[PDB]
Protein backbone atom coordinates (compact mmCIF):
# COMPACT_ATOMS: atom_id res chain seq x y z
CA UNK A 1 0.00 0.00 0.00
CA UNK A 2 2.15 2.89 0.94
CA UNK A 3 5.07 1.36 2.18
CA UNK A 4 7.88 1.24 -1.16
CA UNK A 5 11.30 1.24 -1.91
CA UNK A 6 12.97 3.40 -4.53
CA UNK A 7 15.74 2.32 -6.60
CA UNK A 8 17.95 5.13 -8.10
CA UNK A 9 19.92 5.37 -11.21
CA UNK A 10 23.29 6.54 -10.38
CA UNK A 11 24.84 7.81 -14.36
CA UNK A 12 21.88 7.27 -15.62
CA UNK A 13 20.60 9.57 -13.17
CA UNK A 14 20.62 10.51 -8.89
CA UNK A 15 23.27 11.15 -6.27
CA UNK A 16 22.96 13.66 -3.68
CA UNK A 17 21.14 12.48 -0.69
CA UNK A 18 19.00 15.51 -0.91
CA UNK A 19 18.64 15.48 -4.66
CA UNK A 20 17.40 11.28 -4.32
CA UNK A 21 14.96 13.17 -1.34
CA UNK A 22 13.62 16.14 -4.01
CA UNK A 23 12.71 13.32 -6.87
CA UNK A 24 10.41 11.63 -4.18
CA UNK A 25 8.78 14.96 -2.79
CA UNK A 26 8.71 16.41 -5.97
CA UNK A 27 6.24 13.22 -7.00
CA UNK A 28 4.28 13.87 -3.40
CA UNK A 29 6.46 11.21 -1.61
CA UNK A 30 7.48 11.13 1.65
CA UNK A 31 11.56 9.88 1.84
CA UNK A 32 12.06 7.77 4.95
CA UNK A 33 16.10 6.03 5.15
CA UNK A 34 18.82 6.53 2.41
CA UNK A 35 20.30 3.91 2.18
CA UNK A 36 24.38 4.50 2.88
CA UNK A 37 25.22 1.39 0.30
CA UNK A 38 22.00 -0.05 -1.99
CA UNK A 39 21.25 3.14 -4.28
CA UNK A 40 18.01 3.89 -2.71
CA UNK A 41 15.31 4.97 -0.19
CA UNK A 42 12.28 3.52 1.74
CA UNK A 43 9.39 6.20 0.55
CA UNK A 44 5.88 6.72 1.54
CA UNK A 45 4.01 6.84 -1.50
CA UNK A 46 0.50 7.45 -2.54
CA UNK A 47 -0.69 5.37 -5.85
CA UNK A 48 0.12 8.56 -7.88
CA UNK A 49 3.42 9.37 -6.65
CA UNK A 50 4.10 5.16 -7.62
CA UNK A 51 2.86 5.72 -11.07
CA UNK A 52 5.12 9.04 -11.36
CA UNK A 53 7.96 7.93 -9.72
CA UNK A 54 8.04 4.92 -11.66
CA UNK A 55 8.18 7.35 -14.71
CA UNK A 56 10.93 9.31 -13.59
CA UNK A 57 13.97 9.56 -15.45
CA UNK A 58 16.23 9.63 -12.32
CA UNK A 59 14.33 6.27 -11.12
CA UNK A 60 15.11 2.50 -11.31
CA UNK A 61 12.33 0.63 -9.99
CA UNK A 62 9.54 1.41 -7.43
CA UNK A 63 8.63 -1.69 -5.36
CA UNK A 64 7.05 -2.68 -2.65
CA UNK A 65 8.83 -2.51 1.12
CA UNK A 66 7.69 -6.25 2.16
CA UNK A 67 7.43 -7.62 5.59
CA UNK A 68 9.24 -10.20 6.35
CA UNK A 69 9.32 -12.87 10.40
CA UNK A 70 11.32 -14.88 11.93
CA UNK A 71 11.30 -18.27 10.72
CA UNK B 1 23.74 -28.91 28.94
CA UNK B 2 25.30 -28.41 25.54
CA UNK B 3 22.74 -28.91 22.89
CA UNK B 4 22.66 -31.59 20.46
CA UNK B 5 22.63 -30.09 17.07
CA UNK B 6 26.32 -28.17 18.47
CA UNK B 7 27.35 -32.33 18.19
CA UNK B 8 25.63 -33.13 14.95
CA UNK B 9 27.16 -30.51 12.77
CA UNK B 10 30.66 -31.87 14.51
CA UNK B 11 31.30 -29.00 16.37
CA UNK B 12 32.51 -30.60 19.34
CA UNK B 13 36.02 -32.00 17.58
CA UNK B 14 37.07 -28.55 15.86
CA UNK B 15 36.80 -27.23 19.79
CA UNK B 16 39.33 -29.28 20.57
CA UNK B 17 41.51 -28.71 17.88
CA UNK B 18 41.22 -25.86 20.06
CA UNK B 19 38.82 -23.70 17.45
CA UNK B 20 36.02 -21.84 18.94
CA UNK B 21 35.22 -18.90 16.84
CA UNK B 22 37.67 -16.39 18.93
CA UNK B 23 38.23 -13.28 16.50
CA UNK B 24 34.93 -13.48 14.67
CA UNK B 25 31.86 -10.43 14.33
CA UNK B 26 29.09 -12.18 13.84
CA UNK B 27 25.62 -10.12 13.46
CA UNK B 28 22.14 -11.56 14.90
CA UNK B 29 19.83 -9.85 12.53
CA UNK B 30 16.60 -10.62 14.48
CA UNK B 31 13.87 -8.86 17.20
CA UNK B 32 16.79 -8.23 19.25
CA UNK B 33 18.92 -10.17 22.72
CA UNK B 34 17.90 -10.50 26.02
CA UNK B 35 20.69 -8.78 27.51
CA UNK B 36 19.23 -10.07 31.22
CA UNK B 37 20.34 -13.37 30.53
CA UNK B 38 23.65 -14.74 32.46
CA UNK B 39 24.63 -17.09 29.55
CA UNK B 40 24.34 -14.54 26.46
CA UNK B 41 27.82 -12.09 25.73
CA UNK B 42 26.64 -9.72 23.57
CA UNK B 43 29.44 -7.49 21.76
CA UNK B 44 27.52 -4.72 20.95
CA UNK B 45 24.58 -3.62 18.19
CA UNK B 46 22.10 -1.63 16.79
CA UNK B 47 17.81 -1.62 16.46
CA UNK B 48 16.29 -0.69 13.34
CA UNK B 49 12.51 -1.04 14.82
CA UNK B 50 11.29 2.31 14.90
CA UNK B 51 9.21 1.50 17.69
CA UNK B 52 11.89 -0.92 19.53
CA UNK B 53 14.90 1.38 19.95
CA UNK B 54 17.08 -1.03 22.04
CA UNK B 55 18.81 -4.40 20.34
CA UNK B 56 18.98 -5.50 23.80
CA UNK B 57 15.08 -6.41 24.81
CA UNK B 58 13.59 -9.09 22.96
CA UNK B 59 10.26 -9.16 23.01
CA UNK B 60 9.56 -11.46 20.72
CA UNK B 61 12.11 -14.96 21.84
CA UNK B 62 13.75 -15.65 18.40
CA UNK B 63 16.87 -12.95 18.67
CA UNK B 64 18.15 -14.58 21.98
CA UNK B 65 17.58 -18.16 21.08
CA UNK B 66 18.82 -17.76 17.55
CA UNK B 67 21.60 -15.87 19.26
CA UNK B 68 22.09 -18.86 22.13
CA UNK B 69 22.38 -21.00 19.20
CA UNK B 70 25.78 -19.15 17.37
CA UNK B 71 27.17 -19.42 20.72
CA UNK B 72 26.48 -22.65 21.16
CA UNK B 73 28.44 -23.72 18.34
CA UNK B 74 31.35 -20.83 18.05
CA UNK B 75 31.55 -19.59 22.03
CA UNK B 76 34.83 -17.70 21.62
CA UNK B 77 32.38 -15.70 19.27
CA UNK B 78 31.66 -11.63 18.96
CA UNK B 79 27.56 -11.79 19.18
CA UNK B 80 26.03 -8.17 17.98
CA UNK B 81 22.15 -7.58 17.96
CA UNK B 82 20.81 -6.39 15.06
CA UNK B 83 17.27 -5.29 15.91
CA UNK B 84 15.83 -5.32 12.60
CA UNK B 85 12.15 -7.34 14.29
CA UNK B 86 9.63 -6.27 16.01
CA UNK B 87 7.54 -7.79 19.21
CA UNK B 88 5.36 -9.77 16.52
CA UNK B 89 8.45 -11.26 14.83
CA UNK B 90 7.97 -9.11 11.48
CA UNK B 91 9.95 -6.18 9.97
CA UNK B 92 10.00 -4.28 6.75
CA UNK B 93 12.77 -5.00 4.32
CA UNK B 94 14.33 -1.55 4.81
CA UNK B 95 14.61 -2.36 8.62
CA UNK B 96 16.58 -5.66 7.19
CA UNK B 97 18.98 -3.38 4.92
CA UNK B 98 19.65 -1.12 7.83
CA UNK B 99 20.73 -3.87 9.33
CA UNK B 100 22.36 -4.93 6.89
CA UNK B 101 24.27 -1.97 5.97
CA UNK B 102 24.89 -1.81 9.47
CA UNK B 103 27.24 -4.89 9.91
CA UNK B 104 28.71 -3.96 6.58
CA UNK B 105 29.69 -0.25 8.74
CA UNK B 106 30.57 -2.45 11.69
CA UNK B 107 33.10 -5.05 9.82
CA UNK B 108 30.73 -8.05 10.60
CA UNK B 109 32.54 -11.33 9.50
CA UNK B 110 29.10 -13.25 9.66
CA UNK B 111 25.18 -12.26 9.43
CA UNK B 112 22.69 -14.58 10.26
CA UNK B 113 18.96 -13.58 8.84
CA UNK B 114 16.43 -16.20 10.17
CA UNK B 115 14.13 -14.16 8.66
CA UNK B 116 12.15 -13.69 5.08
CA UNK B 117 9.43 -12.67 3.30
CA UNK B 118 8.06 -14.71 0.27
CA UNK B 119 8.49 -11.56 -2.16
CA UNK B 120 11.47 -10.38 -3.94
CA UNK B 121 13.07 -6.95 -3.46
CA UNK B 122 16.06 -5.23 -5.44
CA UNK B 123 17.09 -3.48 -2.42
CA UNK B 124 17.42 -6.65 -0.75
CA UNK B 125 19.26 -8.11 -2.99
CA UNK B 126 21.92 -4.95 -3.29
CA UNK B 127 21.69 -5.28 0.55
CA UNK B 128 22.75 -9.29 0.55
CA UNK B 129 25.23 -8.60 -2.74
CA UNK B 130 27.19 -5.65 -1.39
CA UNK B 131 27.71 -7.56 2.24
CA UNK B 132 29.15 -10.89 -0.09
CA UNK B 133 31.43 -7.95 -2.47
CA UNK B 134 32.36 -6.48 1.27
CA UNK B 135 33.76 -10.12 2.51
CA UNK B 136 30.79 -11.13 4.65
CA UNK B 137 30.28 -14.55 5.19
CA UNK B 138 25.90 -14.19 4.85
CA UNK B 139 23.89 -16.66 6.27
CA UNK B 140 19.82 -16.97 5.84
CA UNK B 141 16.85 -19.56 7.27
CA UNK B 142 15.21 -21.08 4.11
CA UNK B 143 11.99 -20.50 5.16
CA UNK B 144 9.01 -22.66 6.82
CA UNK B 145 6.99 -22.74 3.92
CA UNK B 146 7.13 -26.60 3.48
CA UNK B 147 6.40 -28.31 -0.24
CA UNK B 148 4.57 -26.62 -2.79
CA UNK B 149 4.30 -28.81 -5.85
CA UNK B 150 7.27 -27.84 -8.16
CA UNK B 151 7.38 -24.14 -6.40
CA UNK B 152 10.51 -23.06 -4.65
CA UNK B 153 9.37 -22.28 -0.94
CA UNK B 154 12.17 -20.96 0.04
CA UNK B 155 11.69 -17.19 1.41
CA UNK B 156 13.98 -13.93 1.00
CA UNK B 157 16.66 -13.47 1.62
CA UNK B 158 17.60 -17.03 1.78
CA UNK B 159 16.63 -17.18 -1.94
CA UNK B 160 19.39 -14.79 -3.10
CA UNK B 161 22.05 -16.20 -5.11
CA UNK B 162 24.51 -14.45 -3.01
CA UNK B 163 22.94 -15.88 0.37
CA UNK B 164 23.80 -19.41 1.94
CA UNK B 165 19.73 -20.37 2.34
CA UNK B 166 19.55 -23.32 4.95
CA UNK B 167 16.76 -25.43 5.62
CA UNK B 168 16.06 -27.59 8.90
CA UNK B 169 16.99 -31.36 9.63
CA UNK B 170 15.99 -33.59 12.55
CA UNK B 171 18.27 -35.45 14.87
CA UNK B 172 17.88 -38.36 12.42
CA UNK B 173 18.72 -36.26 9.68
CA UNK B 174 15.29 -36.16 8.13
CA UNK B 175 13.70 -33.11 6.60
CA UNK B 176 11.66 -30.69 8.60
CA UNK B 177 8.09 -31.12 6.75
CA UNK B 178 7.91 -27.00 7.51
CA UNK B 179 11.70 -26.82 5.74
CA UNK B 180 11.59 -24.62 2.32
CA UNK B 181 12.38 -26.80 -0.28
CA UNK B 182 13.64 -25.10 -3.68
CA UNK B 183 17.27 -24.75 -5.99
CA UNK B 184 17.93 -21.69 -3.64
CA UNK B 185 18.93 -24.43 -0.69
CA UNK B 186 22.05 -24.77 0.16
CA UNK B 187 22.42 -26.80 3.51
CA UNK B 188 20.70 -28.48 6.09
CA UNK B 189 21.57 -27.94 10.12
CA UNK B 190 19.65 -28.86 13.14
CA UNK B 191 16.21 -27.29 13.02
CA UNK B 192 13.81 -29.34 15.25
CA UNK B 193 13.01 -28.84 18.28
CA UNK B 194 16.21 -26.80 19.43
CA UNK B 195 16.72 -26.20 22.83
CA UNK B 196 17.82 -22.40 22.88
CA UNK B 197 18.52 -19.01 25.57
CA UNK B 198 14.84 -17.77 25.92
CA UNK B 199 14.10 -14.36 27.49
CA UNK B 200 14.21 -13.98 30.85
CA UNK B 201 16.82 -16.37 31.71
CA UNK B 202 15.05 -19.01 30.00
CA UNK B 203 15.60 -22.38 28.20
CA UNK B 204 13.53 -24.31 25.44
CA UNK B 205 12.75 -26.02 22.73
CA UNK B 206 11.87 -23.91 18.92
CA UNK B 207 11.92 -25.75 15.84
CA UNK B 208 11.87 -23.88 12.51
CA UNK B 209 14.90 -23.03 9.96
CA UNK B 210 15.53 -19.95 12.31
CA UNK B 211 16.85 -22.57 14.56
CA UNK B 212 18.97 -24.30 11.24
CA UNK B 213 20.47 -21.13 10.16
CA UNK B 214 22.52 -19.90 13.62
CA UNK B 215 24.67 -23.28 13.63
CA UNK B 216 25.71 -21.93 9.58
CA UNK B 217 26.57 -18.96 11.06
CA UNK B 218 28.28 -20.45 14.14
CA UNK B 219 30.30 -22.85 11.58
CA UNK B 220 31.46 -20.19 9.88
CA UNK B 221 32.73 -18.39 12.39
CA UNK B 222 34.88 -21.78 13.92
CA UNK B 223 36.51 -22.04 9.98
CA UNK B 224 37.07 -18.02 10.54
CA UNK B 225 38.95 -18.92 13.52
CA UNK B 226 41.30 -21.75 11.96
CA UNK B 227 41.35 -19.84 8.38
CA UNK B 228 42.01 -16.30 9.22
CA UNK B 229 43.06 -15.62 5.68
CA UNK B 230 40.04 -17.46 4.21
CA UNK B 231 37.46 -15.43 2.01
CA UNK B 232 33.75 -15.88 2.21
CA UNK B 233 34.09 -17.57 -0.97
CA UNK B 234 36.23 -20.02 0.60
CA UNK B 235 34.45 -20.40 3.82
CA UNK B 236 31.07 -21.09 1.59
CA UNK B 237 32.51 -23.40 -0.66
CA UNK B 238 34.05 -25.75 2.14
CA UNK B 239 30.57 -25.67 4.14
CA UNK B 240 28.64 -26.95 0.70
CA UNK B 241 31.59 -29.44 -0.38
CA UNK B 242 32.11 -31.08 3.34
CA UNK B 243 28.32 -32.09 4.43
CA UNK B 244 26.89 -35.35 5.49
CA UNK B 245 25.42 -36.03 1.67
CA UNK B 246 21.36 -36.34 1.65
CA UNK B 247 18.87 -36.81 -0.81
CA UNK B 248 18.11 -34.51 -3.42
CA UNK B 249 19.40 -30.78 -3.68
CA UNK B 250 15.98 -29.92 -3.80
CA UNK B 251 14.81 -30.88 -0.23
CA UNK B 252 18.45 -30.97 1.42
CA UNK B 253 20.78 -28.85 -0.75
CA UNK B 254 24.40 -30.35 -0.53
CA UNK B 255 23.02 -32.25 2.39
CA UNK B 256 23.87 -31.39 6.48
CA UNK B 257 27.37 -29.46 7.19
CA UNK B 258 29.93 -31.13 8.65
CA UNK B 259 32.11 -28.35 10.64
CA UNK B 260 35.10 -30.62 11.25
CA UNK B 261 35.32 -31.55 7.25
CA UNK B 262 34.88 -28.02 6.37
CA UNK B 263 37.39 -26.61 8.51
CA UNK B 264 40.37 -28.07 7.10
NA1 LIG C 1 20.71 -18.89 -1.61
Amino acid sequence: EKKYIVGFKQTMSTMSAAKKKDVISEKGGKVQKQFKYVDAASATLNEKAVKELKKDPSVAYVEEDHVAHAY
Amino acid sequence: SVPYGVSQIKAPALHSQGYTGSNVKVAVINSGIDSSHPDLNVAGGASFVPSETNPFQDNNSHGTHVAGTVLAVAPSASLYAVKVLGADGSGQYSWIINGIEWAIANNMDVINMSLGGPSGSAALKAAVDKAVASGVVVVAAAGNEGTSGSSSTVGYPGKYPSVIAVGAVDSSNQRASFSSVGPELDVMAPGVSIVSTLPGNKYGAKSGTAMASPHVAGAAALILSKHPNWTNTQVRSSLENTTTKLGDSFYYGKGLINVQAAAQ
